[PDB]
């Protein structure tokens, strides 16, 4: 089936805007993360709030 | 969140539409409301009921 449902490039600014509402649009579903690791704590903790 | 647009009716009580003479930036157009009636019920109406 692979219902990929979207696709988000956070360009920049994860916490100040235009990030938050592209995140907010993911349903429950499996989430391919592709950044590195100093940026992937920032994501997921963004994710988590 | 996505959730206003053409497709979505907010409908609300007299609480949040109240002094419609102030109307916050943020409420979307189309919300639907009910409140007592002040442009025609008129004041010296009233004071006769």
């Amino acid at each position: 089936g692979w219902d990929m449902q979207n696709v988000i490039t956070l360009d920049t600014s994860f916490e100040d805007a235009k990030t938050q509402v592209q995140l907010k649009k993911i349903h429950s579903s499996v989430i391919l993360l592709y950044c590195s690791k100093d940026e992937a704590v920032l994501i997921l903790s963004e994710a988590r709030s | 969140l996505g959730l206003t647009g053409y497709d979505f009716f907010w409908i609300v009580p007299s609480l949040v539409s109240g002094n419609t003479e102030l109307i916050p930036k943020e409420f979307p157009s189309g919300l639907i409301s009910v409140s007592y009636d002040d442009w025609d019920y008129s004041l010296e109406a009233r004071v006769r009921d």
